[PDB]
DNA sequence: ACCGACGTCTAAGAAACCATTAT
């Protein structure tokens, strides 16, 4: 009844302005500043509005709240005080002029009443037509979707967010959609932090990045989306890649895995040729971003298991000098764990008040491991300095671990666990401490949904700034 | 393992490596659906499965009740050696072993047996909620040192009922078999579980590490009779039957140091 | 007449909807 000895991965360190490190992202931003502030890119964040006549006051109010300090009201153990956009991000947040604020057409209300989501997306993109000639006058555009259109937000086979994002993707126009959720949430500091980070990222800046990150390693994620029609179902199975270039920066791209259009698949698993094509595209991207050098070691993360054809294609896609590690992430597992503390003077061995630490990994078999991406983190609490913080306390009594299955690789579990934990903290769209899954899987899933909605935006590589 | 803190899991080791069952040779080929229909119609006191021949654990009279003398060509014995490998390779064998283990575990005890989403649950009865064997579980679910209720009616519900439950699962990992326990709340009737989501969330909201540890200890003691003894408990399925299954399950949950 | 059609059983997840906010 004794398992193998477990080890705990130290909490990943985030890099900020002047190459300073901090575990807490919001605290690091507040005390040191964004990573891209030293590069003066962006020098300013200019905004644009796209809302009906009756709801531009809401956009003005949210921008004014962004420009002014706010204090946390919920989850005070983690969230720090928001000191405004200029104080935190060191760049001004320029309000739009009269020509940079656009009006939604009156036909949008009638289209929404008729329930035609595609017509609503077309009307929104046609409304935003005037800003195409003035793209140089602003950085990020704000979209407000009133609650009166809620019937056209998400029904069978449609996603207004995904459709609008796919339509604005080839126009090189970053957008940020604001609903009534952001305006009627009690904790204003949380919304302010999330929106400010998203706006700074979409403007072209890097809020933070991992501190001790190897430039000779590349990370690839594959996730699938299912679209069902009368004939049957089809799988999107998009891809994503994470790496930093030789110079200062951070690369986050996603691309479709279909070698040619009109290719239909009924299963998430890819073939030999498809895997070879996708990994050749990834290798070409890495070589372009690293002065023509090959990665010393390659990480591929998948939601489903690796078939023999997939493994063979992966091993034949890269050279012999590149190490290949195939890991399958299983989110749902039957295992859960309890933290037990040791003897501390007079107090005997008793269960801990707070759950198992985030970063503990338990080797189960020669090919499977239990990684705890959810758990208690020390050093991030604001109220009690010495008290652990459990992010999912209002949702889960206890954290639920994830399982990693090894299909190829001779290295230890330490490198894989460190990589996954480090990648779970670079979601700029996420305003909390960490994500349960690595950001590669999240971005691949998001791009899979977007491609599923509109299949005409495939065969072009897209940055994370256009889909977060 | 070298140092604290320790990680206490919810997996109970299974020491039994071989099981002995019975084979029913049929003159006419039979499918799984027909066997399930016959089981439902006749309701035998036995456990049956079909990988390539009918494999049963229990008494011969029950099988002769299911199948007439003409259909039964012969009855034999099958030795499932290396039960871990057989469970991993054969799914039907995995389900059969899980059912046999749980039937052995919940024998001669006041705990109900229920099925949801093809997952087995052990449910505390309403009539036996006040019995002494559940005092530790009552203490674990209590608040501020006060005794807590383990069975009652869902608030703001017409006829809905709730009870404390534990989910028992069988898992194979690297040639080792584990019995997996997860505390849960059982809602009767099953099809109206969506009406008590708020109640379940409210009851489970403050079940942190200490409370979950206490609940797991209480459930282990209830299911096995001993807790923290360092030994193994022998459980038998159909002990009086000719074809019976005996399992040796450790009472100390898998733990790790370092 | 070797393969198809179709039932059983696992493991794992996507897809629509609800819910609450960090001892
Ligand atoms: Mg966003």
């Amino acid at each position: 009844s004794q398992l193998a000895a477990h080890s705990t991965i130290p909490e990943p360190l985030l890099l900020f302005k002047d190459n300073r490190t901090d575990t807490h992202p919001l605290r690091g931003l507040s005390q040191y500043g964004p990573y891209s502030a030293c590069f003066n890119l962006p020098g300013q964040v200019r905004l644009a509005y796209l809302a009906p006549t009756e709801h531009m006051r809401k956009l003005d109010a949210i921008v004014r709240e962004l420009q002014n300090p706010a204090t946390p009201k919920e989850a005070t153990n983690y969230y720090v005080e928001y000191g405004g956009f200029e104080k935190v991000f060191k760049v001004p947040l320029v309000m739009p002029q009269e020509h940079l604020r656009c009006l939604a057409l009156d036909e949008c209300h009638g289209v929404a009443a008729n329930g035609n989501g595609l017509a609503l997306a077309d009307k929104i993109v046609q409304s935003m037509s005037g800003l195409f000639r003035q793209k140089h006058a602003f950085d990020v555009l704000l979209v407000y979707l009133p609650a009166s259109w809620k019937k056209c937000f998400e029904y069978d086979g449609f996603d207004l967010h995904d459709r609008i994002k796919a339509k604005v993707a080839p126009l090189n126009l970053p957008i940020q959609i604001i609903n009534d959720t952001a305006l009627t949430r009690q904790c204003r500091a949380n919304v302010m932090w999330g929106v400010s980070v998203a706006l700074y990222a979409k403007a072209g800046g890097i809020p933070w990045k991992l501190a001790d990150w190897d430039k000779d390693e590349a990370y690839i994620g594959l996730s699938y989306a299912i679209k069902k029609n009368a004939e049957g179902q089809e799988y999107t199975t998009c891809c994503s890649q994470v790496f930093d270039p030789d110079g200062t920066g951070f690369e986050f791209v996603a691309y479709d895995t279909r070698e040619f259009i009109t290719d239909r698949k009924g299963n998430p698993y890819l073939s030999y040729q498809e895997m070879q094509s996708v990994l050749s595209k990834s290798l070409h991207l890495y070589q372009s971003s690293h002065n023509g050098r090959m990665p010393r070691k390659i990480f591929i993360h998948k939601t489903t298991h690796f078939t023999e054809d997939e493994i063979q294609g992966a091993f034949d896609s890269f050279s012999s000098s590149t190490e290949i590690e195939l890991v399958q992430i299983i989110q749902s597992t039957n295992w859960y764990g309890l933290k037990v503390d040791g003897k501390k003077g007079d107090k005997p061995v008793a269960p801990a008040s707070y759950p198992v630490d985030r970063g503990l990994y338990q080797p189960l078999t020669e090919s499977e491991c239990l990684l705890w991406t959810q758990g208690s983190v020390m050093g991030v609490n604001q109220q009690n300095p010495g008290q652990p913080v459990f992010k999912e306390a209002a949702l889960t009594p206890l954290p639920n671990p994830i399982m990693l299955r090894r299909f190829s690789g001779n290295g230890g579990w330490h490198a894989t666990c460190s990589s996954i934990l480090a990648l779970t903290k670079v979601d700029w769209n996420n305003n909390t401490l960490y994500k349960k899954l690595p950001v590669t899987l999240v971005y691949s899933q998001v791009f899979a949904d977007v491609v599923k909605q509109t299949p005409e935006i495939v065969n072009e590589i897209y940055d994370y700034r256009f889909f977060m | 393992g070298k140092s604290f803190p320790a990680l206490r899991t919810n997996a109970l080791p299974v020491v039994t490596q071989s099981i002995r069952c019975g084979v029913v040779t049929l003159a006419s080929p039979i499918t799984f659906s027909e066997l399930k229909e016959r089981i439902s119609q006749k309701s035998p006191k036995a456990l049956l499965t079909y990988t390539e021949k009918v494999l049963f654990l229990g008494g011969e009279p029950e099988i002769r009740k299911i199948f007439s003398n003409d259909e039964i060509n012969s009855i034999g014995q099958y030795y499932i050696d290396e039960i871990a490998q057989s469970v991993a390779a054969s799914t039907f064998l995995k389900s059969f072993v899980e059912e046999a283990i749980l039937t052995a575990l919940l024998r001669e005890k006041p705990i109900l047996h229920r099925v949801r989403h093809r997952t087995h649950y052990a449910v505390i009865p309403n009539a036996s909620a006040k019995d002494d064997r559940f005092l530790d579980l009552r203490k674990a679910v209590g608040f501020k040192g006060d005794l807590g209720y383990i069975t009652g009616n869902v608030t703001n519900a017409k006829e809905l009922s709730w009870a404390e439950a534990v989910s028992i699962r069988l898992e194979e990992r690297g040639g080792k078999l584990w019995i997996m326990l997860k505390p849960e709340i059982w809602i009767k009737p099953l099809d109206r579980r969506e009406e008590a989501t708020d109640f379940i969330r409210s009851r489970r909201r403050y079940r942190f590490n200490q409370c979950s540890y206490q609940i797991l200890d209480a459930w282990i003691k209830i299911l096995f009779g001993s807790i923290g003894g360092g030994g193994t408990v022998n459980i038998s399925c159909f002990p009086d039957a000719e074809f019976k299954a005996e399992f040796e399950i450790g009472t100390r949950t898998a733990f790790s140091l370092g």
